[PDB]
Parts: structure tokens; sequence; C-alpha cells
């Protein structure tokens, strides 16, 4: 405007014409929380605690009936498409494509090894390369393939992309929840 | 030459200092990659080479 | 009505429908900017083009090769398309005539867009363009001449042929080095034509004079620690071995004991087992292991305690070269040595090239196979020697399996247009008209090999015809003073797998961009 | 022509019957045959010259850029 | 198991009899319904592949009902008990129909447990209608009715 | 058709094929029953198309090298006891196969998945075998042929075997149909 | 007349098929051969003609006039070993849908090594194992082997040893048409395999294409194939 | 470190481990003491057998698989009075079997006194407060090897002290191949 715009009437008086436009609950605690307290929640309260703590009760043991195998398993390629291509429905599955010679193949299948027990829910799975694909080309591991229902959700191909030998067993985690699979509780640090 | 990040670099070699500015121009890049040439071959002399290149073609 | 100009569109938003004319008009308009995209890198005084990629690598490439220009430009226009996927396949057929191809098929189709023009139907001129096809095809089959028997002749028709080619490319600066080159290196390979037996070091530095073939092989793989670094009268066992934590292939196989110390136990077991694989692999009697995969430390101490070379991470192409080169088997159990060939070669060193060492067999056994190490002082003049000298061999290797040669120079085109010429004035209808033009677009292909030079092309090409009317079936043009001569003489030969392949594709991809009439886009994605 | 039910209520409260009615369409009786016979002719008029010996070639181009030139009548279509 | 099972294998023998086993069970336990008397048999939780081929093959027709207020509605009219075992059920524990059969009302398929006799611990009222809010104001009305007795 | 239903006239029991291509006079009816070829592995080309009385085995059984059961974990401490295990897996699949073999059937039908072990396996015996049929197919199928559905492979009687004059696998239209009239 | 004897008629419709397209610059060479595949792979009894027992193949390259009908299979492999030879003439063909690879339980499954005798005892048996499957492929009497499913470097090496060129990775479609054009039986397993359930073709070769690197495998001169190849 | 034989090895001290899925199933006190135990003593055997052969100087290759020397093996290491230097580089070890004579040993068994490298001093010596620097003077059977120490009071006059001294080198090559 002609005139600064600030703590004046004129200002004001033209705006006016037209110018110058202007623990929270127990019922987010976990099971190991509710014990921590216990004494603390007032006993009306805990009737409705009953509640929340019988649907955690039943959320836990769902997770148990669906934590199947919760380790790392080698399927051959005869076998993989009734491993990956038709898994349990709606069963993430991580297939690590790799040779034994890469020793980035084998960091990343020591990562895999804890993840996989880690992760009891998500399907961890190993084959060697050569074996699965006809062919495979060497320099192209190790393949990190996400899948849902047979669908290809995620992958992670190349000895650079995977995030080099400094990889500990954290972004790797980060990566394999980037597709939402493995589902970990953190941000990528490195 | 800071480069595209913060690193820095004081430099009297030709190769270095034509490796480390990006040219954008495919002679000026045949005149990195002659630098490069030159400082495997002989490993000193890689401003000359480029300076004779320059000059063979200004006369062109 | 019409498709597109009706009352009504049926389509979806996004796609379109070209009819007759405008569907000639775009085909013609892209088929022609593809040819004289292409021309002007066509013949001894063919200039080269960037390859400026805008990617994030922004890419550099210098070129006069027609494939690798035509496969690295963004087309949008489906003939260029079709002109495009035609030198593709020219190069993945034989080594040569990708541009000569191309732009035989880009004159065709100017032709008949002229023809069209004069209100003549495409499948007048699609046939005449058959009839004229066979004509062309029976005069070249009859001027080929076949010299594989004669070994010296033969030696002079490869000499030849592989200085046609690299008279065009880079390499034309050191042609005479080239050639002798490219015709070893062909003529290493004893009859096979394995062109991945032929490796290509591309080292930076040096003067293109200073390339060279390797009279034995070249690897660039690195030797063991404690190892030697020489041997004489090497015996070589090539294998495709673990050698790299070797486990048992069973995989539900695990160690499950209740003591560390069964631990330690198995852990010595493995290692002995280690051990025992490289003892039976010592039992070959040997000097030098290769190995496609990775050796582990404890294999290459033994391998060095018991005084044995061991190259390691050979790839499948290094590891079949090395058993071309060197006579061996390629080998993963060694429980039979009877019954495993070693590899042999006078002497393995160490060699330097550049700043880089290079493992080098010399003396070798067989030779079928070869390293040749290309100098330049730009890693674009390397790529373009490269791809030249891929040219060269690949129309080497053409020729030793198929000796037929044909005149190169224009003398090849101006005689099949010239019996295309004969047959066309004997013809009645406008088929006569479109063998007319066929034979135009076959004089076109000299007139513009005379005019990248900057020679008066209607002159000389005004001159070959008339020779080839007259009968001098060899009369081609001479580069050197811009004059007519005998291919005969001056070496211009080609092979006739070349020539034959660039007309018939070239025929065939015109004809298949002349039926079109239509041209029905769908929405992009 | 279009735009299904429009009246509104002749006593001025909101008339909705089908769900986005003003975004929706409809053609009704001789004009909705005859688009159809004009598409019909489009489509047909469109394929004839691809008919016989001397019959000439289309050029499709899908999403992604891929040419197929063909005369077959099921593929072009 | 309420815990967690593993069959845990190590012999071909074990391997080679264990899906036998867990047929020849599954055909003793229906068998022994079977040999009960049961015609009928009504589960409030899934069905298997291998016990429903053994059902069909002694002639016991199946029926699942999803919810548990269904199941225990039926066990007051038939006038039997919810067994949490797959064990065959006692004299008292069996329940009783003059008819079970299934029926096709209009579009919809239905499975019916009736009796003869004039009364009874449940009973149904089947309303027919052209519209679904036609017969939800019919229902109101009962429930008023029903209300008032 | 609905002279045929037997009581409840139940639509179900009438099936309805749709196969693009042809005329509605080429539409037809078969007092029997036809249904879409269904995923075929290796083997399924060297199977014979024609039957001429067979007698059909409907099964609800997957005939494939598969985990004897998914919560099932073998271990062992002896290459031997490895061998052994590998075999009996082998010998598990071919003892159903040959049970299907011996009760005379020479048509097999699965809802479940018949790999390709056992595809050809009835290839080389000269039988017939589809798997992942549709389970109202199978009951079509059932209530034509006159037979029962089976779980088990153990108990493959005469009556519970199906049986018709004509199986025949034909193509209708692009589409491959097997066809049990 | 739909006789194998007089195909004039047969191949008159088929030019009249294929004057409207562009291949008709080999109308006859292309007619004849559509009638040839039709009259190999068919019931002729007015049956159905199975178009899966066709196999149309095509490779850039060559001319049109190179197209062909092969009484057989092409599959686009090559040798597993890169010392096999490249040709095989009367050769006797295992199909086989076994990975060369030691055997492994389709059950989740736990071998427990508890020690060093442990241990070479299942180094032995994966060495026995790998020898044994060459022998039993050896015993058979098979000049050729055809695997569906890839194997390893012991196995790969005991083949070329053995003389036993082989092909791996070959697909479930593919290994359908080898066993129905060889008149071989699939098999499974290698206890399975017997001289019996063997195909045979008198020419397996492999086939270049130029500058390529790109091989083909050709399997024909079988005896009575009732599958065919359209090479275009 | 003063008349050093120093030994460069490519093998773990950690506790054993093998190539295969292990693992130490206890199902009783003394099996879970024992294992402690068996550990030790497999980690002192292995300290033992270095110590024997006269090395006070010893370096470890890296491994990222699992750990090249546990805190137990470091403790045994420090009592025999052995300087340990861990996480060398894999692509030092030519370079450094170049310079001292050392012979990598990749397996317990072969860590023999012929496979040492005799250096006259090995010594970790300080750079007034600007790190720190494990030098080793003087070496029998010498290498053709050499080190350049660079040093400067900013990284960009290093970096460029560092380019100046590499073209004085490729001067003298340029001298010993076409020597005019
Ligand atoms: N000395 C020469 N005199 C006349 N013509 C030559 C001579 N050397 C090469 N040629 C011609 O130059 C052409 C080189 O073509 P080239 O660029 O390789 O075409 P393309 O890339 O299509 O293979 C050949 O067609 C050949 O006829
Ligand atoms: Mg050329
Ligand atoms: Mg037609």
């Amino acid at each position: 405007m002609q005139d600064p715009n600030a703590d004046t009437e004129w200002n004001d008086i033209l705006r006016k014409k037209g110018i110058l436009p202007p623990v929270k609950t127990y019922e987010d605690m976990t099971l190991e929380e509710l014990e921590d307290h216990e004494d603390e929640f007032n006993e009306e309260d805990e009737r409705a605690i009953e509640m929340y703590r019988r649907r955690r009760l039943a959320e836990w043991k769902a997770t148990k009936l669906k934590n199947k195998f919760g380790e790392v398993l080698e399927i051959s390629g005869k076998d993989y498409v009734q491993e990956v291509t038709k898994a349990g429905e709606g069963l993430w599955v991580i297939l690590h494509l790799y040779k034994q010679g890469i020793p980035l193949c084998a960091l990343i299948n020591q990562h895999l090894s804890g993840l996989a027990r880690k992760f009891p829910d998500v399907k961890f799975i190993k084959a060697i390369s050569t074996t699965c694909i006809p062919n495979y080309p060497d320099r192209n591991l190790p393949t990190i393939f996400v899948y849902l229902e047979g669908d290809i959700k995620a992958q992670f191909i190349g000895p650079l992309v995977f995030g080099g030998m400094n990889l500990t067993r954290d972004e790797l985690e980060w990566k394999l929840s980037e597709s939402g699979a493995i589902m970990t509780d953190l941000e990528e640090n490195p | 030459i800071q480069d595209g990040k913060g690193d820095v670099t004081i430099t009297n070699d030709g190769a270095t200092i034509l490796k480390q500015m990006q040219v954008l121009h495919p002679a000026a890049r045949m005149l990195v990659e002659l630098s490069k040439a030159q400082d495997i071959e002989a490993g000193d002399g890689t401003t000359s080479v480029v300076i004779i290149a320059g000059s063979l073609l200004d006369s062109c | 009505a019409s498709l597109s100009l009706a009352p009504v569109n049926i389509f979806k938003a996004g796609a379109d429908e070209e009819r007759a004319e405008t569907a000639r008009l775009t085909s013609f308009i892209g088929a022609i900017a593809i040819g004289d995209l292409v021309k002007s890198t066509l013949g001894p005084k063919g200039m080269d083009k960037i390859l400026l990629s805008s990617g994030r690598d922004a890419s550099l490439m210098v070129t006069n090769d027609g494939a690798t220009i035509l496969k690295n430009i963004g087309v949008d226009n489906p003939a260029a398309k079709v002109l495009v996927d035609m030198s593709r396949v020219q190069d993945d057929e034989v080594g040569d005539g990708t541009t000569s191809v191309t732009v035989l098929a880009a004159e065709l189709l100017r032709e008949a867009e002229s023809l069209i023009a004069k209100k003549i139907h495409p499948q007048t001129i699609i046939a005449g363009w058959r009839e004229a096809t066979k004509a062309a095809r029976e005069a070249l089959l009859s001027s080929a001449v076949d010299h594989g028997s004669d070994e010296v002749k033969f030696r002079q028709d490869l000499m030849n042929i592989a200085g046609t080619t690299l008279s065009s490319k880079l390499l034309t600066h050191h042609k005479d080095h080239f050639t002798k080159l490219a015709v070893e290196a062909v003529l290493r390979l004893k009859g096979s034509g394995n062109l991945e037996a032929i490796h290509i070091i591309k080292k930076l530095g040096g003067s293109l004079a200073d390339s060279y073939l390797d009279e034995g092989f070249l690897l660039d793989k690195k030797i063991g620690v404690n190892q030697p670094k020489r041997i004489e009268n090497a015996k070589i066992l090539i294998a495709n071995t673990g050698m790299d934590t070797d486990k048992i292939k069973i995989f539900g196989s695990r160690v499950r004991v209740d003591s560390t110390a069964k631990v330690a136990e198995i852990e010595h077991a493995e290692k002995e087992k280690m051990k025992e694989k490289v003892e039976r692999i010592l039992k070959h009697g040997i000097n030098c292991f290769i190995n496609r995969q990775l050796i582990y430390n404890y294999p290459e101490q033994l391998f060095g305690a018991a005084g044995v070379m061991a190259i390691e991470h050979a790839d499948f192409a290094g590891v079949e070269r090395l058993a071309l080169v060197t006579g061996g088997e390629i080998a993963s159990t060694f429980d039979h040595p009877e019954l495993v060939k070693l590899g042999s070669c006078k002497l393995i060193e160490e060699v330097m090239i550049g700043e880089d060492k290079l493992i080098h067999f010399s003396g070798v056994a067989l030779g079928e196979a070869c390293t040749i190490v290309l100098r330049g002082a730009t890693q674009q003049i390397l790529d373009e020697a490269e791809r030249s000298l891929h040219d060269a061999l690949c129309v080497l290797a053409q020729t030793v399996k198929d000796s037929r040669t044909v005149y190169g120079g224009g003398c090849s085109e101006m005689l099949m247009a010239h019996a295309v010429t004969q047959l066309a004035n004997r013809t009645p209808g406008k088929e006569a008209v479109a063998m007319e033009s066929y034979a135009k677009a076959l004089r076109m292909l000299p007139t513009i090999i005379a005019d990248n030079a900057g020679y008066d092309s209607a002159d000389l090409v005004a001159q070959l015809r008339a020779a080839h009317s007259e009968g001098n079936t060899t009369a081609g043009l001479d580069m050197r003073e811009g004059t007519i001569g005998d291919m005969a003489i001056l070496g211009i030969t080609e092979s006739f797998q070349v020539k034959r392949q660039v007309l018939l594709s070239a025929a065939e991809a015109a004809e298949v961009i002349l039926r079109v009439d239509n041209i029905i886009k769908a929405a992009p994605r | 022509a279009s735009m299904g039910t429009l009246a509104f209520d002749e006593y001025g409260r909101p008339f909705l019957i089908i769900k986005d009615q003003d975004r929706k369409s409809r053609l009704m009786g001789l004009e909705a045959l005859k688009s159809h016979i004009m598409a019909a002719k489009a489509v047909a008029n469109t394929m004839r010259t691809s008919l016989g010996p001397n019959g000439l070639d289309k050029m499709m181009v899908d999403k992604d850029g891929d040419v197929t030139v063909t005369n077959d009548g099921a593929t072009i279509l | 198991t309420e815990t967690k099972g593993t069959v845990l294998i190590k012999t071909a023998e074990e391997l080679m009899n264990f899906s036998k086993g867990e047929e020849n069970l599954m055909d003793a336990q229906v068998k022994a319904i079977a040999d009960t008397g049961a015609n009928v048999v009504v589960t409030g939780g899934k069905v298997a592949d291998m016990a429903l081929h053994y059902a069909n093959k002694y002639n016991i027709m199946l029926v699942r009902l999803n919810s548990k207020w269904d199941l225990r509605r039926l066990c007051k009219t038939v006038g039997a008990t919810a067994l949490p075992r797959l064990t065959p059920p006692v004299l008292e524990e069996m329940g009783h129909c003059d008819s079970v059969y299934l029926s096709e009302v209009g579009d919809t398929q239905v499975v019916v447990f009736k009796h003869e006799k004039e009364d009874g611990a449940i009973s149904t009222i089947v309303l027919r209608g052209s519209t679904d809010n036609l017969m939800d104001d019919i229902e109101r009305a009962v429930d008023d009715g029903v209300n008032t007795f | 058709a609905v002279m045929m239903l037997d009581d409840l006239l139940q639509l179900k029991m009438i099936g309805i094929k749709k196969v693009q291509g042809g005329a509605l006079e080429d539409s037809q009816l078969v007092a029997g029953v036809a249904f879409k070829k269904t995923f075929s592995y290796a083997g399924f080309e060297m199977q014979p198309k024609k039957y001429h009385n067979p007698k059909i085995a409907l099964l609800n059984v997957e005939l494939e090298l598969k985990a004897e059961k998914d919560n099932a974990e073998i271990r062992v401490h002896t290459v031997e006891d490895y061998q052994a295990i590998v075999d009996a897996e082998w010998n598990i699949l071919y003892d159903k196969l040959e049970k299907i073999h011996h009760s005379g059937a020479k048509v097999v039908l699965s809802k479940l998945p018949i790999g390709d072990v056992a595809t050809q396996y009835f290839a080389d015996r000269d039988m017939f075998c589809a798997g992942r049929v549709p389970e109202e197919d199978l009951k079509r199928t059932m209530m034509a042929c006159g037979g029962s559905i089976q779980t088990s492979v153990n108990a493959l009687s005469a009556d519970v075997l199906g049986r018709c004059q004509v199986f025949e696998e034909t193509q209708i239209g692009g589409e491959r149909y097997n066809f049990f009239t | 007349l739909v006789d194998i004897k007089d195909t004039e008629p047969l191949i008159q419709t088929a030019k009249t098929t294929l004057g409207s397209k562009v291949v008709n610059s080999c109308h006859r060479q292309m007619a004849e051969i559509a009638v040839n595949a039709v009259l190999t792979v068919a019931d002729m009894e007015r049956r159905d003609v199975d178009f899966e027992l066709i196999k149309v193949e095509g490779k850039v390259g060559g001319r049109l006039e190179d197209t062909k009908l092969i009484k057989g299979v092409i599959v686009d492999k090559d040798f597993s070993h890169p010392q096999m030879p490249k040709k095989v003439e009367d050769a006797k063909i295992a199909i086989l849908t076994c990975p060369f690879e030691p055997p492994k339980p389709k059950t989740k499954h736990k071998l427990d090594v508890t020690s060093v005798e442990d241990y070479k005892a299942l180094q032995k048996y994966e060495k026995e194992k790998f020898e044994e499957m060459i022998q039993q492929i050896k015993e058979t009497g098979a000049n050729l082997a055809i695997c569906q499913w890839g194997f390893d470097d012991e196995a790969n090496h005991l083949l070329l040893q053995n003389n036993l060129p082989a092909v791996r990775w070959v697909g479930g479609p593919e290994i359908e048409l080898i066993a129905i054009a060889t008149g071989g039986r699939i098999v499974p397993r290698f206890s399975e395999l017997t001289a019996e359930k063997l195909g045979f073709a008198g020419l397996v070769q492999e086939i270049s294409f130029g500058t390529t690197k790109d091989k083909m495998l050709v399997i024909e001169q079988c005896k009575n194939s009732r599958a065919v190849t359209i090479f275009i | 470190v003063e008349k050093a034989k120093i030994g460069l090895i490519q093998f773990c001290l950690s506790a054993p481990k093998t190539d295969m899925d292990n693992q130490i199933v206890v199902s009783d006190y003394a099996q879970m003491d024992r294992v402690l135990r068996e550990e030790r003593a497999y980690i002192l055997n292995l300290v033992k057998q270095i110590k024997k052969t006269g090395c006070n100087v010893l370096l470890i290759q890296k491994s990222i698989l699992r750990d090249a020397l546990s805190d137990l093996a470091l403790h045994f290491l420090n009592k025999m009075k052995i300087m340990v230097i861990k996480d060398i580089e894999r692509e030092d070890i030519e370079f450094i079997c170049k310079t001292i004579g050392t012979k990598p040993v990749a397996h317990i068994d072969q860590f023999t006194a012929d496979m040492l490298g005799s250096a006259e001093l090995a010594e970790e010596v300080n750079l007034n407060g600007s790190g720190k620097l494990l030098k080793i003077t003087g070496c029998a059977s010498p290498g053709k090897t050499v080190t350049i120490v660079v040093r400067g009071s900013n990284k960009l006059v290093i970096e460029e002290a560092e380019r100046s001294i590499h073209d004085a080198l490729c001067v003298i090559r340029c001298l010993v191949k076409k020597r005019a």
C-alpha cells in the first residue's frame, strides 16, 4: 500500500472500506503397562478397565494365533510359487534373493534372522537367486522382495540401494516397514 | 571450488579443477576426459594438455 | 463419415485417430525425419553425432553408428519407432548396415510420398516394390562373389571388408592398424562365431594407435595375498566352485549341541572340509587356479602355502574365455582328476596398463579367445572405438560364416537399381512408376555417400549409372580423390549378408509403413 | 435432452430422486437410436478400409507408446 | 490345544500315519455321534471338510449357526444342551423336533426346526411382505402386541 | 431344464455358462454337466480327452507334494532318516494317487488343487484329472453323475464314484469345456 | 477334402485367409505351414484342434522367408554348461521336473548335526546324492536331460563329465510340449526314471542368431510328433 | 613394542560359530555353567596358541559377520602382553603383508612363527593432540613399499599437498619409463 501496514487507524478504515486486504488412559496402556499401576486406577474406572483388559487379552491371543512361523526359512525355486505367490491370504512375505558368496547378502540374512524372531507375524524367506530365477545377474544382489497376496509390494534391489555395508539391524527394519510389512516402531535413523 | 555440497577444494591441478566443476557442455566434458587421460598416462601436464586442446580448436 | 470428425466423438479423453492423408502425412514426415537424422553419418567422410542425454547423469556419447543413434533418441512418431526397431534388428542380425537400411527405408518412403501425390494407390506401389525387391535380390546374388576357397584371397577379402567397415568410423585415422587387429581377432576364433569370446578392455590414456590385440589373454582380476605373482609353464584349473563358507546344500541342516566344545569341533570339521576340498584341487597337479566365485581367506591361505596362484571372482564370461584361450575345463567337482582337463599357457604374470594391474596369460594353448586393449584420450573416444571394433568384428564373423562378398561404394545399389530400371521399363502400368521410384531410392544411397564427402553427387552418380548401364558392373565411388573407379582394385567390398539384409529390411519396413492409412493412438499413460 | 428428471417439485420443495441426478445424463427414444447408429457407422467406416487384399492396415499406439500395425479387426478394436 | 500344537515327526512312519490317524479319529467321533441316534447336528463354530465328509457318510444334517444367541434359542426350542466337546450326547442332552428341513421361502433359503405341537419354548412369526420397510413396521406392530400380552 | 430338477427346483442345480462367440441358436442344454477347464499343469495335454463309460471320482482333496500339516515340524538327526522322510512324503502322495487309480475312476475332479506330479501320474495311467473345480460345478457333477464328494481317498467304492456315458473336453468359442453327458 | 493327401483345397483356403495380410509376400509358404500345422496337431475325426500343441515363436532377425514349421519344439534356452556339445543326434531325452539338487521335504524339517561324524555323514550324503542322480540318469541310457527347475554346480559338472548334455529352467508348457513331441513321459524324480519313459528326438541343436549372444534349442526329427512349432 | 613379531590373523577370536545355523541347547544348570567354562577354555587356547609363537603385536582383520575380538580374548591378549590392533581392513592386507613380511593366517592351526613379520619397533605415537598413528619402524626383509605421512594446518592445504606429492611421484614414474 501507499503507507506501511501497521497498528494505525488509517489502515483500519481502509480495511473497513474494502482496500488493503487483511499416561493418558488405561485404553492405550498395554498388558505390561496395565500391571505397572493396577492400584492407581479407581474402581469405577476399573469396571470399564475390565472390559478393556479383556479386549487387549483377546487381541494378544489373536496375535499369538497369527505368529505361525517366526523364523527365517529357505525355499528352492521349484516350490517358490507355493511359498510366495500362494502364501497365506493377507500374509506379508519378505523374500531375500541372495548368494552365499556375497558378504552383504550374509549381513542381510543375519539381520533377517533377527527380524524373524522380532516379527513372528511376517513370513521371512531366503533363496538363491540363480535357483529362483533362470540366470539371475550376479551384480544384482541382495534383492529384497516384499509380497502380499502374491503381489509384489516392494523391491529393494541392488548392492547399493539396499543401504551399504554399514547397514545395522535398524535401517533395514525401516526399509522393510516402508511398504508396511513388518511395522516397526521407530523412524529412519541412519 | 565449492561443490553442490559444502565441500571446498583449493587446487592447482587441471584434472582436479575440471572434474570438480561440472561443465555442462559436451566439448568441455571431453576436455575433462582429456585431462583425466593425461593424469593417467603421465600424472602431470593435465593443465597443459587442456590448454593445448583449447588452443588447437581456437586455431581451427 | 469418420471416426474422429463425427458429430459424436468415440474415444476416451486423450485419444485420437489420424485418417488417410493425415496418417500418411505423420508417417512419411516421421520416417523421413529419422532418415535425415541418421544420414550425414554415411560413408567414409561421415561425421559423428553427440548423444547428450538429459538424464540425471547426462550421459555423453559421440557416435557414427546409426543403430546407437536411433536407440538413444526419444521418439514419439510410430513410423519413426518402426524404423528405429528396424535398425536395432539390423544391428542384431549383422553388425553393419543400420544407417544404410535406415536411409534406404526413409528414401523409399520419400519416393512413396511423391507417388501418393501422383494419385497412385499404395498397393500398386507395394506391388511394384515387391517386384523391384525380387529383381534387386537376383541382381545382388548374381553379382556376389565367393573366395572362401582360396585362403590368401579370403584373407585379402577379410582385410578389405574390415577396412571398409572401419572407414566410416573414427578408426579410419589408423584404419590399417585396426584392420589388422580385427582380422587377427576374428581368425583367432578358428571358425567359431562367438563374439563374446572377443573381450575388449578400454583403458583410458595413451593414443588410439597404442591399441593392440594381445597375443595371449588379459584378465582384470586379482591374485591372492600370499600367493605367487609369476608362473612359468602354468597348469591351470578353471573352476566354478564355492570356496566361500561352503555350506552343504541341505538347508534344514543345523548344528544343535549342548556344549560350546562341540560347536568348536564342528567348526573345525567345516575347516577340515574346506582343506580337503583344496587338497582334492591340488591333486590335479596345478600351479594356477581360477574360480568363478570368491575364494575366502582360508582357501586363499591354503593355495598360498601350496604355491598356487588363485585368481578369484572371474565371471561366467571370464571363465568361458579362459577355457577357450587355455584349453581347460570349467569344473566344480574334483574327485576324478583323470577326467578334468587342465589349461596351459607358457607364462602367467602381472602387467601394468595405465594405472591398473592385470593378469597376463602368454603362450596360451588354444587361443580361441581374444583380448584387445583399446587406449584413447577420452571415454567418448573409447566408447566409439569399441563400437566401431564391434561393427568390424561382427561383419568379419558374418563373412567367415558366409564368404560371399559384394562390392560397395554404391556399386551394389547402382546395380540393383539398374536391374529394377530394366524391369520397370519392361513392365506396364503404374507399377513401372513405383519400380522407377524404388530405383531412385537405391540411387539416392550412393548420392548421399558422395554428398557427405563434398563431391558432385549428381555428376558422380550419373557417371556410375551410365557405367552400370554400359556393363561395368564393378564401377563405384573412389572417395580418396572423388572419382569413379574399380572396386575390385581399390578393395571396396562388403558382406553379401550385410547388403542383402540392408535391402530386404529396408524394403520390408517401407512396405509395412506404406500399408497404414489410419493411426489410432490411445490415451497416454 | 439429458440430465434425467428436471422438475424440482411444483410446490418449490427439493425433488431429488436419483443420486447425482444433476451430474448424470440420459438419452431417450429415437435420438438414442440415432446416436447408436452414428457410433456404429463411425466404427464400421473406420474398419471397412482394412477389408480385402487391397485393404490397408492401421497403426495402433498403446498407453506406453508401443506400436502395433495390423489389419485384424479384432486386434484393432 | 489351547496353548500351542506342533506335530513333532521324527520317523517316516509317524509322517505316513499322521493324516490317516486324524481321519480315523474324525470317523470315530462322528460315528459315535451318529450311533447315539442323532440325525441332525448343529454347531456354533466352523465345520471341517473331513467332519463334513463323515457327517454326509453317516447321513447327518449339518447346520452352522454363526451367532451364539441363535444357538441358545435353538437349544431352548428343541430341548437340547450345547456341548463344548465333540462327545456324543447323553439321552438328556439331545433335542427333538417333529421335522427339520431346508425350504425356500421366496428367494430366501431357510432351515426350519418345526414342531407339530401347538406349544414349545420358542415360536417364530414368518413375516411376508413386498417391502423391507413395510416388514420392519409390521415387526414393530408385532412387538407392540407381544409387549401388550 | 425344470422338468429334470427333483422336488425343490433349485436354481443352483441349473448351470448357466456364457461362452462368448456364436449365435443364440448355437446355445444348448446339456442333460449332464459342463464346466470350463481349470488351470491345468504340465502333462494335461498328455492326458486323453474322451471316455466312453467313465467312472468319476469327485474329491475334496489336495493332490500334490505339500507340508503334511502347517503346524508340522520334522526333526531328524541322521541322513538316513532324512532320506526316509523325503521318500515318506513321496509315498504319502503316491499312495493317495494309487487309491484313486485302483477305484477304477478314469476321471478325477478335485475341489482343491491337483499338482503337476499328480497331473503327470494320472496322465501316465491314462486318466483325466481336473483340480480347483468350483464347488457348485462339483455339486452339479455329483447330482448328475451320481456319486459323493470325498475328502479322503481311503474308501473309494463304486458307491461313491460317479458315472456318465460320455466325458469329453471340447472347444466352445475360444474356451475349453469339460462335458459330462 | 480335408485329407492329408490332397492339401491343395486347404492351401487355397489358407491363401485366401492370408491374402489380406502383410505376410502374403511369402503367401504360399505361409499357407502351407499353417495347413501342415493343423494337420500335424489334430484328432481329424472331425474332432477338435488344440492350439496349445502349436507353439508360435518369433525372433527378430532373418527374413520372412525363414519362417518355417518345426515338427517338434523350440525353446528359448541353451545347454546348461558352456562346454557341452551344441548338437545331439539320435537323442534319448529324460524329461524331469526334479531340480538336480539334494532332496528337501516339503514339510518344515530340521536335520540336526550333533557331532563331527554327523557332519561328515551329511557331507558324504550330499556327494553321494549328486553322484547317484547322475548315475541314475546315465543308467537309463539317456543322451540328454531336460529339467524344469534348474540345478547347481556339482550337478552341472557331473553332467558334463559323464557326457550328458542338459537343459535347465525349461517351462512347464515347454516341458509338456517336449514330452508330447519326443514321445517321452515327464518324470518327477530320478528313482522313477527308466528307458521307456524317455523321449526320442532325431536332432537336438543349439542355434545362434548372428551378433546376439542369444541361443535357442531346437528339438526335431521326432517319429510322429503330435506337437509342432512355427518359427517366425 | 620393541623387537616386534607381528601376526596378521584373518580368523575371529570369539565364541565358536559354525558356518551353519548353530545353537547350544541347555536343559540342566550343569550345561549352563559348562557353556561359559568351555567358551573361556576355547578362547584361552586360541590366545595361547598365538602367544607361544613369540608374537607380541597382533593385527586382526575386520569381520562384520561375527565378533573378531571378544572382550574375553582382549583380556587374555592383554594379560599375555600382546599389542592388539583390530578393524584392519580387507583392502590393506596385501599392503601390510608386503610391508612387514607377515603372512595372513586364516586358521589357528597354521599360526606359526614362520608366518610372522619381524619389525624393530611398533609404537602408537601421538600427533600432539591431533590424533594418533600406529607406526611400525624397521622391518626385516623390507618390502618394496613406503608410506608418506602428510601433515598440515587445514584440510585444504593437506589435500593439495597430497595432490602435489602425487604429481611429483608421477613425474618420477614418467621418468622410470621413457627415460628421456
Ligand atoms: N574407400 C571407399 N570408397 C567408397 N566407398 C566406401 C569406402 N569405404 C567405405 N565406403 C562405403 O561407405 C559406407 C559406410 O557405411 P556405414 O556408415 O558403415 O553404413 P551403416 O552404418 O549403414 O553400416 C559403406 O556402405 C561403403 O559402401
Ligand atoms: Mg560400417
Ligand atoms: Mg481374413
